[PDB]
RNA sequence: AAGAACCUUACCUGGUCUUGACAUCCACGGAAGUUUUCAGAGAUGAGAAUGUGCCUUCGGGAACCGUGAGACAGGUGCUGCAUGGCUGUCGUCAGCUCGUGUUGUGAAAUGUUGGGUUAAGUCCCGCAACGAGCGCAACCCUUAUCCUUUGUUGCCAGCGGUCCGGCCGGGAACUCAAAGGAGACUGCCAGUGAUAAACUGGAGGAAGGUGGGGAUGACGUCAAGUCAUCAUGGCCCUUACGACCAGGGCUACACACGUGCUACAAUGGCGCAUACAAAGAGAAGCGACCUCGCGAGAGCAAGCGGACCUCAUAAAGUGCGUCGUAGUCCGGAUUGGAGUCUGCAACUCGACUCCAUGAAGUCGGAAUCGCUAGUAAUCGUGGAUCAGAAUGCCACGGUGAAUAC
């Protein structure tokens, strides 16, 4: 853990979209190596997502995207007994990994009797900005604006 | 190591063929269900230890019950000192 | 000298280059270090030192097993290791370069 | 004709050998579908042939062995690749540039001695 | 104990087996059985011989047994005077018909086995330890042994406290598979208790 | 017809035992149909190495088992005859049927 | 311990004996079928030989017993602190040392310390050091690439006979089935580099930076297990601290602990057109013909030391709908009612089917541990007992998740 190197991983992603974005939120969307309901489950979430805001499918995922994006963070060090962090601009490929697991846990949530129609409903109304995990986001948020008077 | 123990096993293993494979037979050959009568009930004379299934067929090397082992008839410690010593065709070190 | 002579008739190449990679680069590394003194078989007669504070090592062996000395010695050496004296200044590389040189010809002339 | 592929990929070959015809594929004497081919990886087999052209160039008989899905399209893959170089190594230059003749070899590891599973240990003892 | 057994590693690469035959499982017992009663049975009998060991080999019906004793003075004898004898009563005790094959071995000393029991009977005889050791090495080096190794643990000339010690000269590439390594262990029986022995050979590396 | 079988532990023995026995019926023979490897037997016989708990220390042994075959097809009966009673290996038996 | 009612076994209950349990030069004989008799939980008993293998004066016995006497112990006691064989600890840790020479009146350092470095005492440069072992490195398997011999108790593209008879003439482009040869060694260039070693790319990544895995565990610390495996050291129990026959202890149970298994659902009990596993055991054994069993299975059960004859059917899924929210159609820990193979029979006591049986649990006290790529997890197979069933233990084929500033 401090001297191996960062190759830039990549795994399969779904042929019909072909992005690797895509790729990422649907592997990260596996759980125990699950292939295809968990596809399944996300093309239905993609379509349903679709039909409810009734724009473009893919437009609407980078917006939704958009919403639930996050600015910074800090690394919590315990250097002098107090909160004494340096807070540190987030790695791009580590702010999107975060993003999508903290849309992925709030999807995890709840514990609804179908998985399809509970991952619709919340990504669906949490692609305006008004669902589930950005009121994570904006928890996120209030953990910044303190952290920098020590720095 | 015991050697009373040793010649136990020895005379049951002795009389483990000569008093056995004619007996069971008799007795399967009246387990049959059409009518089997008292006879084979009443035909207990057998001490039923002579039998080799019952029978545990020890180590005859050193007499020790564990790791009794099929392949070679001894335990696990003297097939490690006999093997060692090479005299056991085809035996290598496993490793893949 | 048996390695060399082997690795002249051995294997070229074997599995890692580790085991023929030792045998052929130290041979001109070592080979330096120990010149020509194969064709030696003794005990030297002399010895020259071209600063005798820095390489009194090979005068202190010498003094210890007794070998007379002919070193050149200037003002910043030690010159009380050394009793047959040739004075001279450690700059002047050219000029104890022909010293090496007239003294290699009178040595090569002698009487023969 | 024949076009020569053995495709070994995670213990699965392939021999895909390619006639003329069409470029239906045909599955141990059966289709995709009755195959019952809605399983996992249901549409990881057209994408090497999503990007190239089919036109009448391929019809292939194919069986394979080994492995559970993933392997059996790495098979597929592996065997179809390796039948293609037919037309020079000016298509292989770009297969392999987009990673489509990719074998791996990450095979299963051998259990081991004194853990249970190929890196779980017996969950440390009392201090 | 860490150290992994020396020619057993040896076997399955270079070094031939003591014994080549087959059988099936069951009847192997059997066999194994009888080989180690004719080690005990000839090695008992021959114990003025010191043979450094015996290999036996088994064909249908039948058993070669040959025999590598240092010495040829009884194991041949007057022409057949006793040889037929010894196999008369090979064959008798294993209830084969067996016959008896010879073959001689050189260098007494370069055997394992014959310098580790000669040690024993000298420390059987009341002398030092150390003039053992060192009259061995000194004996086994100068015939042309490019390497060997001793070793002697326990109780050193009456001595009571503990006692470990080892002696090396010349090339052990122990940890090397393609050596040739010779071993054995021997035993002493002194008033004071038994003197364990250790010794370890080397001759080639290919 | 009358195939040969030999069931070896040794790479090299039976290498040699199966290279001696098709020149044997050769002699005189014609056709044969060529060498087979054949599939082999493995068994993985673990023990404990010592002789007090400490189950974790164990050791692996297997032993090979080697099969070779010919299918001579259109020999002459004079050299499989004389196969018998020319028999020169030690310690390893030939499996032939009828 | 890869293992228990009976032997195991040494603990108990019910009942008796030491030249002994069992091995001798043996002192005399029947030359070791033990026949019927019943009692008795039982080494409890004791009773006629009907057969007479060896022979060259049965001129030696019986290899077994019938008699108490010249093979000797049955040991379950110390002693690992006298120990030899044996295994674990640090630890795949990167060190431990030696011969020549020197400084120092001397105990000893010196080589093994300075910089660049690498998985590493792996290297390179400088210096009173030069060299050498014990180690890591390499010498072995396995797989990832390509090759020649290679086709059966055959896997088929082929012309056709096909009901999908590879039987023909079979072939190489066949994974497959084992012997051998190449493949990679930082090649060669460019950069950072003292011109040293190393670190960044390219025809190679079908394998690049020990390709990934296994065995290989240096002097030594642990008074650790092993005189109960074993040979003894100083000794010892002694009508034996043994011989036995049946029923009983490790499966049980008012204590704290740990390892392991289905559980907290809507992906579990649901039925249907229902697909691909490598890879083993197999003769006190594997058992394809038919029939039925809410079932364990019940009987004719062929062929076979093998590509012949048993488990390839793989579950991983398309869609019908459900408990569409909770103790719930989730969750199936109990006592008795009929059986599968059991030894002689299942009684702390063989394991499995059909029910009356789904209690507690709606993801978890202050938490720790294992885990940096086929890896943590999610499904499905062989081995040990085998008179008998595996939550586990020793090995397998599937689907596969990043946080290493």
């Amino acid at each position: 853990p401090r001297r191996r190197v960062i190759g830039q991983r990549k795994i399969l992603p779904d042929p019909k979209f072909g992005s690797e974005l895509l790729a990422k939120f649907v592997n990260i969307l596996m759980v125990d190596g699950k292939k295809s309901t968990a596809e399944s489950i996300v093309y239905s979430a993609l379509e349903t997502l679709a039909q409810r805001s009734g724009k473009s499918e893919l437009e609407a995922f980078e917006v939704a995207l958009e919403n639930v994006r996050p600015t910074v963070e800090v690394k919590s060090r315990r250097v002098g007994g107090s909160t004494y962090q340096v807070p540190v601009e987030v790695r791009p490929v580590r702010r999107n990994a975060l993003a999508m697991r903290w849309i992925v846990e709030a999807a995890r949530k709840r514990g609804d009797k179908s998985m399809a129609l509970r991952l619709a409903n919340e990504l669906s109304d949490a692609a305006e900005n008004k669902g589930t995990a950005v009121k994570k986001r904006e928890d996120v948020h209030r953990m910044a604006e303190a952290n920098k008077a020590f720095a | 190591a015991k050697q009373s123990m040793k010649a136990r096993e020895v005379k049951r293993v002795a009389l483990a063929d000569k008093y056995f494979a004619k007996r069971a037979e008799l007795k399967a050959i009246i387990s049959d269900v059409n009518a089997r009568w008292n006879a084979v009930l009443k035909l207990q004379t057998l001490p039923r230890d002579s039998s080799p299934s019952r029978q545990r067929n020890r180590c005859r090397q050193t007499g020790r019950p564990h790791g009794f082992l099929r392949k070679f008839g001894l335990s696990r410690i003297k097939v490690r000192e006999a093997a060692m010593r090479g005299e056991i065709p085809g035996l290598k070190k496993a490793s893949w | 000298k048996d390695l060399e002579t082997q690795s002249q008739d051995g294997t070229f190449d074997k599995l890692t280059k580790k085991e023929a990679l030792m045998r052929t680069r130290e041979l001109e590394k070592l080979e330096n270090s120990l010149g020509g003194i194969k064709d030696m078989g003794g005990l030297p007669d002399a010895l020259f030192v071209i600063d005798a504070d820095h390489e009194h090592i090979a005068i202190k062996e010498a003094n210890n097993l007794g070998i007379p000395v002919f070193a050149i010695v200037d003002t910043n050496s030690d010159p009380d290791g050394v009793d047959f004296v040739i004075p001279g200044n450690d700059d002047a590389i050219r000029a104890v370069t022909l010293y090496l040189g007239a003294v290699a010809a009178t040595v090569r002339e002698g009487r023969s | 004709n024949q076009y020569y592929g053995t495709g070994r990929r995670k213990s699965s070959a392939a021999r895909v050998f390619i006639k003329p015809g069409n470029g239906k594929i045909v599955i141990n004497q059966r289709s995709l579908e009755q195959y019952f081919g809605r399983e996992t990886a249901r549409m990881v087999v057209r994408q090497p042939l999503e990007l190239v052209d089919m036109v009448e160039k391929l019809d292939l008989y194919i069986t394979v062995k080994g492995g559970g899905i993933s392997g059996q399209a790495g098979a597929i893959r592996h065997g179809i690749t390796r039948a293609l170089m037919e037309y020079d190594e000016s298509l292989r230059s770009e297969l392999r540039k987009a990673g489509f003749v990719t074998r791996d070899a990450r095979q299963v590891e051998r259990k081991k001695v004194g853990l249970r599973k190929a890196r779980r240990r017996p969950q440390f003892s009392k201090r | 104990g860490q150290k992994v057994h020396p020619n057993g590693i040896r076997l399955g690469i270079v070094k031939p087996w003591n014994s080549t035959w087959f059988a099936n499982t069951k009847e192997f017992a059997d066999n194994l059985d009888s080989d180690f009663k004719v080690r005990q049975y000839l090695t008992k009998e021959l114990a003025k011989a010191s043979v450094s060991r015996i290999v036996i080999e088994r064909p249908a019906k039948s058993i070669r047994v040959t025999i590598h004793t240092a010495r040829p003075g009884i194991v041949i004898g007057k022409k057949g005077e006793d040889v037929e004898k010894l196999r008369k009563v090979v064959a008798d005790i294993a209830g084969v018909p067996a016959q008896i094959n010879i073959a001689e071995v050189r260098k007494p000393e370069l055997d394992a086995k014959l310098v580790a029991d000669s040690i024993t009977s000298q420390l059987e005889r009341r002398v030092m330890f150390r003039r053992a050791m060192k009259r061995a090495v000194q004996n086994a080096m100068r015939l042309g042994a490019k390497g060997i190794k001793v070793e002697v643990s326990g109780r050193l000339g009456g001595a009571e406290i503990a006692r470990t010690e080892w002696y090396r000269e010349g090339r052990v590439p122990l940890h090397t598979l393609r050596a040739d390594i010779d071993y054995n262990t021997s035993e002493a029986h002194t008033t004071y208790g038994v003197i364990g022995v250790k010794v370890w050979i080397f001759k080639g590396e290919i | 017809r009358i195939r040969i079988r030999l069931k070896a532990f040794d790479h090299r023995l039976i290498d040699q035992a199966t290279a001696e026995i098709v020149e044997t019926a050769k002699r005189t023979g014609a056709q044969v149909r060529g060498p087979i490897p054949l599939p082999t037997r493995k068994e993985r016989f673990t023990v404990l190495i010592s002789p007090h708990v400490n189950k974790d220390a164990r050791d692996q042994y297997e032993i090979r088992t080697h099969l070779r075959l010919v299918d001579i097809v259109e020999p002459t009966e004079k050299t499989v005859d004389a196969l018998m009673r020319l028999d020169l290996a030690a310690g390893v038996d030939v499996q032939i049927s009828l």
